[PDB]
DNA sequence: TGTCGCTACAATCGCTAAGTTCACGCAGTATCCTGT
């Protein structure tokens, strides 16, 4: 009788269908001998408040206090006579109940026993607000039934699940294969201990076509790649994808060529043609029930992928759009609305996988658009096919089937890239953590994972959180460098996980500082017990330590390496998302108090180890919120990793969890500013042999907003002043490669690629004020204009400051490299980048460099020193 | 020419302008910018030396109670030049009746011009009564200047001053009028 | 509809003050001017 099945995604409509939640998984049958999508919908789940009474009687408008004690005899009397009848609530289940509360309400005591009442979702919800003679609070008012459900169930993140006495649903509400109904949020249960079961991945890439008359996109074909059993615990499969199938249409008055039928046929391939954009879409949603895939992944696809598909069957008027996810409407949201949250909802019941939010998260790139991915990940070159030629591509069969293919290659990239990073498991990973739903976690954002996570620990414990909420304070300490060059071997110190460490060790957490709504709370008393948070995050610290631990093995795959960084680097930044939502204006658990607290002990024991280490009469050169920088003077690396243990012992002997560890050695250093140097590491290769990494930290060498001949010339000039030559040759040797930089700018032989510089987005390019015109955003707007593909906020764009004869400054001259390429009166401005983009970031980085100063680096680079 | 005769010439040959002139000159002892040239060059146009015009200028300006260094400093110059002496050095011509009456028109505080073109009929009746002509010379003169005739009625004044029926020649110049005065008389 | 925290550096734009040009002028001195 029971029912067992693995949940992935739940979705809920807080107005179509009240107290209601539908959980959709796969289920095992043996007669097909593999796994089937099921859907459930877990009805009636009822919602819980909770009241607290006051300590004596008081009059509602006198506000006065009686005298007489208040009992949850008489709480029960008054929500049963007054509350009830005015707010028509006809049947509730009441009960008393004592439970903990540490938040920010005023006049709430930690313990105390409250009247729980539950009532159907359908019966109306109590004003956040009210209060009453006998009660002067009521919690939970507000509270979602999907949050309801999982915290009442403790359910956390997708696993296994066991349903007491299903029932059968009286009509079909999904797309589903097998569906069940569930009367009571009591008979789901959780099953532990079991691998979850491999899901089947939809990778989509279409092609668009934008119809200038309305400057509405439409889409001409869509590659889809499918692989039905890929894991969600193990390592993506090798070919990462089992079978696919491919969907071309026509345009609106455009004809195929003459023997298309003739090449797709040879094509061999599950390809089917479309004769209107209406059939295509009609296909692809009878291909998307058909596979019925549970993660559906792209390269934008919640900003302009799924946005296109539901604006063309709106525009089309496809009967049946409700399959694009797994639960049956009839209305389609509207669209519109800031995030994904039309998208999502449309594909309500579907894990939607945005490798652009993924990457976002996961690395660093200097862009992310899918051809910079492409080439960072996989090392492989993209070709892009220009919105012209996509148009020009009805003309043959050759540039037809080469499209077709581009567009199969691009979704075979998405997988790829996918498979790399590691997306799906990891989201499975940090969603199991967290606790809340999968696709939320893939939507990207850290502020729900940690709310999730510490509802869970607080539910757990018999707390009542509060309900959803319908540089504030100090930061780390950064010591004044001694800024020069030092050839000799700099010993630098780091934290191990320093702000995490500081919340366990001194036992900050909601129900330990006792705040008041700029002071620090004074520290807790050393006699209380471990609070919540110090376990939840003691907890995140020792699995992100199992992980760097299981690095440490040797002989390693380098790209299983590659993936576990990156999973430490998720749960490093995990930990410290749980600080730093503490100080998070909108967070449900906003507690800057705390945060500063936080922050203040941190400096505290940055001053305190600074202090110590220049006591042992070692010399301190730097240091950024947890790390300092200690010159050796010593030349032999046994001695120094000598005298690395020595302070590292001093150092650890005054702490009960903090621990520091040796981050790196450099042979040599090149102090500028703050957060700003370079290094040549030193990691050592056995029985005193060594190898120098270099290492470049805050330079603008390492800035996306800098053209990469500046890139390049930096990186030249700090591989000479870093290496052991002579001082007079490094100085000719810099000398000699800036001459000649200069005569290839001035001579025009450098690639054009070369002179991009990067800046990206934060707002859409029409929202961006008319403050002048930002470089950036002046081609950004440029590139609206022009029949492409929109650039919407977060997006790199890649400009070059080109002649024009408009004798205008030259932030207002940005261009697009295309741009160059095409109009004949737009050339370089050779001067402008060898007097601001090489001459400027050289001249910072030299500048305790003896030998070298502005004049000279302008001279070598051909310009004139009297402006410098 | 000497320069105590001058004084006689203002009373008698002098024609009303130079008349008025030598009058101003010798009530105030110095004379502004236009008057100092115009009779600087009528004083030319009768003989007076460049050494006899300025010993007299020098002389009557010292009377003002001020230095003669001052005008030997200043108007020195400036008699030098009106009589070609200095600068381009060009013997500069004494003024015709024409220029005086379309030369600069006098204001306040100024002498110059035409008296029959810058004086008001009033003015003009008055000064002829002062030199006792016969009212019915008077009238004539008053006519001729209503029509314009500023030539003709500083002729009619020589006339009636000469006690000569016609003047016999057309008035077009104050030296003319001097040297025409000389004639009748001497 | 959600949107982790703070600190530091670099570049650019706006606005405004400080400074510079520099043309107003003056006090002093000088030369060269006007018609027939
Ligand atoms: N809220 C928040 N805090 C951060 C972030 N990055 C750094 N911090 C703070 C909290 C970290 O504990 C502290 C020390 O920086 P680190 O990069 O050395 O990390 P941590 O020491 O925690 O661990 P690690 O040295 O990498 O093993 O700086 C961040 O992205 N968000
Ligand atoms: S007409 Fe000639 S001479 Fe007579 S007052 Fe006039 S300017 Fe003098
Ligand atoms: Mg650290
Ligand atoms: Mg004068």
């Amino acid at each position: 009788q029971v029912f067992r099945f693995y949940w992935l995604d739940a979705y809920e409509d807080q107005y179509s269908q009240p107290g209601v939640v539908y959980l959709f998984g796969k289920v095992w049958i043996e007669s097909a001998d593999a796994y089937v999508s099921c859907c459930v919908s877990v009805k009636n789940i009822e919602r819980t408040v909770y009241l607290l009474p006051r300590e004596n009687r008081v009059q509602l408008s006198t506000g006065k206090d009686t005298g007489a004690p208040v009992s949850m005899m008489h709480v029960y009397q008054e929500f049963n006579e007054a509350v009830a009848e005015k707010y028509k609530i006809m049947k509730f289940k009441s009960k008393k109940v004592d439970k903990d509360y540490a938040f920010e309400i005023p006049d709430v005591p930690a313990s105390s026993e409250y009247l729980e009442v539950r009532y159907s979702a359908d019966s109306p919800q109590l004003p956040q607000d009210l209060k009453g003679e006998t009660f002067s609070h009521v919690f939970g008012t507000n509270t979602s039934s999907l949050e309801l459900f999982l915290l009442s169930r403790k359910i956390k993140g997708p696993s296994w699940l066991e349903i007491k006495s299903p029932q059968l649903s009286s009509q079909p509400m999904s797309w589903c294969k097998v569906e069940a109904v569930v009367t009571r949020p009591d008979q789901v249960s959780v099953v532990k201990d079991l691998a979850p079961p491999p899901v089947v991945v939809l990778s989509l890439s279409m092609k668009t076509v934008q119809n200038a008359k309305t400057h509405q996109n439409e889409i001409v074909a869509i590659a889809a790649l499918v692989h039905h059993t890929f894991p969600l615990d193990k390592a993506p499969p090798q070919p990462p994808f089992q079978t696919h199938f491919c969907v071309l249409s026509k345009l609106n008055d455009c004809i195929f060529p003459y023997d298309y039928n003739e090449a797709v046929k040879q094509k061999n391939a599950n390809i089917e043609i479309a004769l209107t954009e209406r059939t295509l879409l009609g296909f692809f949603l009878a291909k998307i029930h058909k596979i019925d895939p549970d993660v559906i992944v792209g390269h934008d696809i919640y900003g302009f992928d799924l946005e296109v598909l539901l604006q063309r069957i709106n525009s089309c008027k496809v009967p049946f759009w409700s399959k694009i996810g797994r639960l049956r409407r009839s209305v389609m949201p509207k669209l519109g609305g800031r995030s994904g949250f039309a998208e999502r909802n449309a594909a309500c019941g579907r894990i939607i996988c945005d490798i652009e939010i993924s990457a976002k998260e996961l690395i660093r790139c200097k862009s992310y658009h899918l051809s910079e991915l492409v080439h960072q990940i996989l090392k492989a070159e993209r070709v892009v096919i220009p919105p012209e030629n996509i148009r020009n591509a009805y003309n043959d069969s050759v540039h037809l089937l080469y499209m077709l293919e581009n567009t199969w290659i691009d979704a075979k990239f998405i997988l790829q890239i996918m498979c790399e990073l590691n997306v799906l498991p990891l989201a499975l990973q940090i969603t199991n953590i967290a606790g809340n739903v999968m696709s939320r976690t893939l939507m990207g954002g850290r502020s729900e994972r940690n709310e999730y996570l510490l509802l869970h620990a607080f539910t757990e414990n018999n707390f009542i959180v509060p309900d959803k909420p319908v540089a504030a304070y100090a930061g780390g300490l950064v010591l004044e460098p001694k800024v020069g060059f030092y050839d000799k071997f700099i010993l630098l110190l780091d934290f191990n996980s320093l702000y995490p460490s500081i919340i366990q060790e001194y036992n900050i957490c909601f129900t330990t500082v006792h705040r008041e709504a700029d002071e620090i709370p004074e520290l807790p008393h050393s006699d209380l017990e471990m609070g919540i948070l110090p376990r939840e995050i003691r907890k995140l610290v020792e699995r992100r330590r199992h992980v760097k631990q299981l690095m440490k093995q040797p002989d390693l795959n380098p790209d299983l390496y590659l993936q576990y960084d990156i999973r430490q680097k998720a749960l490093k930044l995990t930990a410290n998302s749980m600080y730093g939502c503490l100080g998070f204006s909108y967070s449900r658990f906003y507690a800057k108090p705390l945060a500063a607290l936080v922050t203040h002990q941190g400096r505290e024991i940055l001053l305190h180890t600074k202090e110590m280490v220049q006591k042992m009469n070692l010399e301190v050169i730097y240091g950024d919120t947890d790390s300092i920088m200690i010159n050796t003077n010593c030349n032999n690396l046994e001695e120094v990793f000598k005298l690395g243990n020595r302070v590292k012992s001093e150092i650890n002997k005054s702490y009960k969890l903090l621990e520091i560890d040796i981050d790196g050695i450099f042979k040599s250093l090149l102090l500028l500013k703050k957060k700003k140097y370079a290094a040549l590491t030193v990691e050592p290769t056995g029985d005193g042999k060594y190898v120098t990494k270099q290492e470049l930290k805050g330079l603008d060498i390492v800035r996306r907003d800098w053209c990469e001949l500046a890139k390049q010339a930096g990186n030249y000039v700090i591989s000479q002043i870093l290496s052991d030559q002579p001082r007079d040759s490094i100085v000719e040797n810099i000398q000699k490669k800036l001459t000649e930089i200069g005569e290839n700018v001035t001579n025009g032989t450098v690639p054009i690629t070369q002179y991009e510089i990067n800046k990206a987005l934060t707002k859409d390019p029409q929202d961006y004020p008319d403050k002048k015109s930002l470089p950036h955003v002046h081609v950004a707007l440029w590139i609206n204009s022009q029949g492409g593909r929109k650039v919407k906020a977060g997006d790199t764009i890649s400009y070059v400051i080109c002649q024009d004869g408009s004798n205008l400054s030259a932030s207002q001259r940005a261009y697009a490299q295309e741009q160059l390429q095409k109009q004949e009166n737009l050339s370089i401005d050779t001067q402008y980048y060898l007097s601001q983009q090489v001459h400027p970031v050289v001249a910072r980085i030299c500048e305790p460099i003896d030998g070298i100063d502005s004049a000279l680096i302008a001279m070598w680079l051909g310009l004139d020193p009297s402006q410098f | 020419i000497s320069l105590e005769q001058i004084d006689g010439f203002a009373a008698k040959s002098f024609p009303l302008c130079m008349r008025q002139l030598h009058k101003s000159l010798r009530e105030n002892h110095h004379l502004r910018h236009g008057g100092r040239m115009q009779y600087g060059l009528f004083l030319k146009g009768i003989g007076l030396t460049l050494e006899q015009a300025l010993q007299f200028w020098r002389l009557e300006f010292t009377k003002g109670k001020v230095d003669s260094e001052k005008f030997d400093k200043v108007y020195a110059y400036s008699i030098r030049h009106n009589y070609g002496k200095e600068g381009k050095r060009t013997d500069y011509t004494p003024y015709s009746c024409m220029k005086v009456i379309l030369s600069n028109p006098p204001s306040q505080g100024d002498y110059h011009g035409c008296p029959f073109r810058h004086s008001d009929p009033e003015l003009l009746k008055q000064k002829l009564q002062s030199f006792k002509v016969p009212s019915s010379g008077i009238n004539q003169i008053l006519e001729l200047v209503k029509g314009m005739h500023y030539q003709l009625a500083c002729q009619k004044y020589f006339e009636l001053t000469h006690s000569v029926d016609d003047c016999g020649f057309s008035l077009n110049h104050p030296n003319q009028y001097f040297a025409e005065s000389q004639k009748l008389l001497t």
